[PDB]
């Protein structure tokens, strides 16, 4: 089984524009949204069909109550941060927690916070400590690390509960998450050689150019892996052609355990 | 689907060590709590475990094994004030508490100088009851309920005279029957051979 | 405060051929904060029936969105994507390259 | 800093009667809960309030309703009392919910007895019995015994008073009441308590001993139709003096 991950995000805005939610929470399995909640709807709803069909209404009712409490806690924490920063206006507070189940069977776990889109506090579940970026975060670090039981709780949830939730969701949407659609790869000229792939899933793909069997990463332009809108993805990579000398250029694409080579005549 | 199990009752001697077990079968695990609840009072938080190992807090220590799904609350150097119910609770995947039925811990006091006796208390002019007191016996003695429907016998009760640092067990029996006598009131119990029965009249 | 300007990429779902039904995508990513306005343009006019995914979150705390509409590319019609953000003095227009 | 305050401590109810249990916390907590405790089983959640402005059902919501009136208060409502709702109700609170290691802070508890008929409600008979002279000469100690008998339900609080002041040292009261007729489900109760003092203290003729039992029974709005006296909430006591 390939590498998979489960993550939950939280967004808090202090003085939002009218109509924009004060609080938003979204969960993901890989790049797939699975759950959503905001301060406007005040309801936790599935964002994937295989989540809605495998979780009874009692699951969504329970976490609706929890998110309503977590929404208020996020509001109190953001109010504390902005007061200690002596900042006026609207500012953002973000949270990210999750885990990965790698291909070899090993696991990772992470939990971190952000203020105005920049790292604020980062949790280390091995040393059981919080990394603070400034003195406002240093104050929060002191209060959180005085609650040793909460640090141990976060270590257990990241290493045990998160991985267990991930395996559960992986089985729910195995027809989506564990399928493989190979890419359609082509090469055209535009002077640079553009190697383009599309129609592939999972989105993880490695595209590069080789000049006479040697990879020169400095002169390769890499395009982003973009969603096509139908569940598949597309990407590209270009390299500049030497007008003074001919060379043996070949595009190399690796996707889901299969390697591809497109030699340019 | 989710189950918590702890023994109904445990009896130990004052000054000894007792270990109260709690096994759980839950869908996920977010921590195990231990609570103390004295009779007629509110539960109070004792300990929390979420990772494997042993945590100490005074005379109390709590252990947890996630793989075996079992925890114990260890009470060392038992005192009479440790007599209470001890509740174990587990948070599941959805952070809901599943509570055990509770374990009632009974502590037998250490009676240094046992002086078992059955005394006849004085009658009250406002009551037709005759009252007898079985007292000062060792903690190994059990007080049996009455087999006569018109004789009432209460269980043993540990009293502490703090001024003299003195403890004693006692049970009360009473009735308004004509044939009721303190010499026969506790006949259905196994009382010590040397029980002092002061003479009547 | 560090505000990050959106990265705008306009592309089609499939390789586009004239007269064949396709989907015009505008993938806006990497911006912060989350307030943003996105419009798809056909010959400079705002396309009415335009869909978009929900606000999405990235590991670096930036956000991303996908705006799309169904269309049939012709030789004369040009397409673009207009995005406004707090990091932009005026709306930025990115045209479909094809 | 009072913690969790819930009222009332005791309440007798007739089947179909309405009742509201109050609960307040001054710890600035966000999550509040209502539990019922029954013999032989663990605490069961009735309703809970994860935060101010939201409530949801627990494990046993049928027959109850709640209202998170504000951040401090969380009331439990019994609209039509049923005999199965005879229980001890505990209200608790925590800083947040879904936090993991956060513990609960419980209120003192509310004992409830719901009865089809109030005609089996009885105040206790209270009598004091003076120490045995044989005990005094044998042990140099003196044990007084107080008997509270024939009361129902088990809503009683017994206390000893020596010279106008309540005492606790040298006092032991039965942790559980005694069913006078153990085979009957609505049996009246008996309760015994002892006060043991030194023989010197008992032999002072000025020392005054009194055992007082606070009984929680009916109130003015409770309908009474029996020939005997209405068993209202009352204090029944008996006394004894030291003997030289
Ligand atoms: C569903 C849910 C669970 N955990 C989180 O941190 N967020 C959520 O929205
Ligand atoms: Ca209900």
């Amino acid at each position: 089984m390939r590498t998979h991950s489960l993550r939950y995000f939280r967004l808090g805005v202090s003085d939002p524009i009218h109509g924009v939610p004060e609080f938003i929470s979204v969960g993901y399995v890989d790049s797939h949204p699975i759950t959503t909640y905001d301060s406007v709807t005040r309801q936790k709803e599935p964002r994937a069909p295989w989540m809605a069909e495998n979780l009874a209404p009692d699951h969504w009712e329970r976490y609706t109550q929890l998110l309503r409490g977590w929404q208020q806690m996020f509001k109190v924490e953001l109010k504390r941060l902005q007061r200690h920063y002596n900042h006026s206006g609207s500012h953002t507070y973000q949270r990210m927690i999750g885990c990965e189940l790698l291909e070899d069977g090993s696991t990772t776990g992470f939990l971190q916070y952000a203020y105005d889109g920049q790292d604020f506090l980062i949790f280390n579940k091995d040393t059981l400590s919080w990394l603070a970026v400034d003195n406002v975060a240093h104050t929060i670090k002191q209060a959180w690390e005085a609650n040793q039981h909460e640090l141990l709780y976060q270590k257990n949830w990241l290493e045990e509960e998160c991985i267990a939730w991930l395996k559960r969701f992986l089985e729910y949407g195995k027809d989506t998450l564990q399928r493989t659609e190979p890419p359609l790869v082509r090469v055209n000229r535009k002077t640079a050689l553009f190697c383009k792939a599309h129609g592939f899933y999972p989105p993880e793909i490695y595209m590069t150019w080789m000049k006479n069997g040697e990879e020169i990463v400095q002169e390769i332009d890499y395009g982003d892996i973009l969603p096509s809108g139908d569940g598949t993805y597309q990407a590209w990579a270009s390299i500049e052609l030497d007008p003074q000398s001919s060379n043996l250029y070949s595009c190399h694409v690796e996707h889901s355990g299969v390697h591809m080579v497109l030699q340019v005549p | 689907g989710q189950n918590i199990d702890q023994p109904t009752e445990m009896t130990a001697t004052e000054g000894a060590i007792v270990q109260i077990n709690c096994t759980y079968q839950t869908s996920g695990f977010n921590g195990l709590f231990w609570y103390q609840q004295h009779a007629g009072e509110a539960p109070t938080f004792l300990s929390y475990n979420v990772l494997d190992g042993l945590e100490e807090k005074g005379r109390f220590s709590s252990f947890l094994s996630r793989s075996k799904g079992y925890s114990y609350l260890l009470l060392k150097e038992l005192q009479m004030k440790d007599s209470a119910s001890y509740l174990c609770a587990v948070k599941d995947s959805n952070y809901q508490l599943i509570w055990g039925a509770g374990t009632k811990l009974i502590i037998k006091p250490d009676i240094q100088n046992p002086d078992p006796a059955v005394y006849q208390l004085r009658d009250s002019k406002s009551s037709d009851k005759s009252v007898c007191l079985f007292t000062d016996f060792d903690s190994q003695t059990n007080v049996s309920q009455s087999k006569d429907s018109d004789v009432y016998i209460t269980d043993k009760c540990v009293l502490d005279m703090r001024s003299m640092d003195f403890k004693s067990n006692s049970a009360v029996a009473w009735s308004n029957k004509s044939d009721f006598a303190c010499a026969n009131a506790f006949n259905n119990s196994i009382i010590p051979e040397d029980t002092f029965f002061p003479s009547p009249e | 405060m560090i505000q990050r300007t959106p990265k705008i990429q306009v592309y089609s779902r499939h390789p586009a051929e004239n007269g064949k039904s396709n989907f015009l995508n505008c993938y806006v990513s990497g911006f912060h904060p989350s307030d943003i306005e996105v419009d798809l343009l056909k010959n400079g006019e705002r396309i009415e029936k335009v869909e978009h995914s929900d606000l999405s979150f990235s590991k670096d705390w930036s956000f991303y969105l996908l705006y799309y509409t169904e269309f049939t590319p012709t030789e004369k019609d040009e397409y673009a994507c207009r995005v406004n953000h707090v990091t932009l003095s005026q709306p930025k227009i990115v045209k479909w390259d094809r | 800093n009072a913690g969790v305050t819930q009222t009332p401590k005791f309440q007798v109810l007739k089947t179909g009667q309405s009742m509201t249990l109050q609960c307040a916390q001054d710890m600035n907590h966000n999550s509040m809960y209502w539990y019922r405790q029954d013999p032989g089983m663990g605490l069961r959640l009735i309703y809970y309030s994860a935060s101010e402005g939201t409530t949801d059902k627990g494990e046993v919501p049928n027959g109850y309703n709640v209202s998170r009136l504000n951040k401090r208060e969380f009331s439990l409502r019994l609209e039509s009392a049923a005999p199965s709702q005879t229980s001890v109700y505990f209200c608790a609170s925590s800083v947040w919910t879904g936090e993991g290691s956060g513990e609960l802070f419980f209120g003192e508890g509310s004992r409830l007895t719901v009865l089809e008929d109030l005609k089996n409600v009885f105040p206790p008979e209270v009598a004091v019995f003076e120490p045995s002279e044989a005990e005094i000469s044998h042990t140099q100690k003196a044990t007084l015994v107080c008997l509270a008998t024939g009361f129902y339900p088990d809503h009683v609080e017994l206390s000893w008073w020596v010279n106008g002041k309540e005492v606790h040292s040298g006092v032991c009261t039965d942790p559980q009441p005694l069913k006078e007729q153990p085979a009957l489900n609505d049996s009246r109760y008996a309760l015994s308590s002892r006060l043991r003092v030194s023989a010197t203290f008992w032999q002072n003729p000025r020392n005054h001993f009194r055992c007082q039992v606070q009984f929680y029974g009916l109130s003015e709005n409770d309908e009474w139709t029996q020939d005997r006296a209405k068993p209202v909430t009352q204090i029944v006591s008996a006394e004894a003096w030291g003997r030289a």
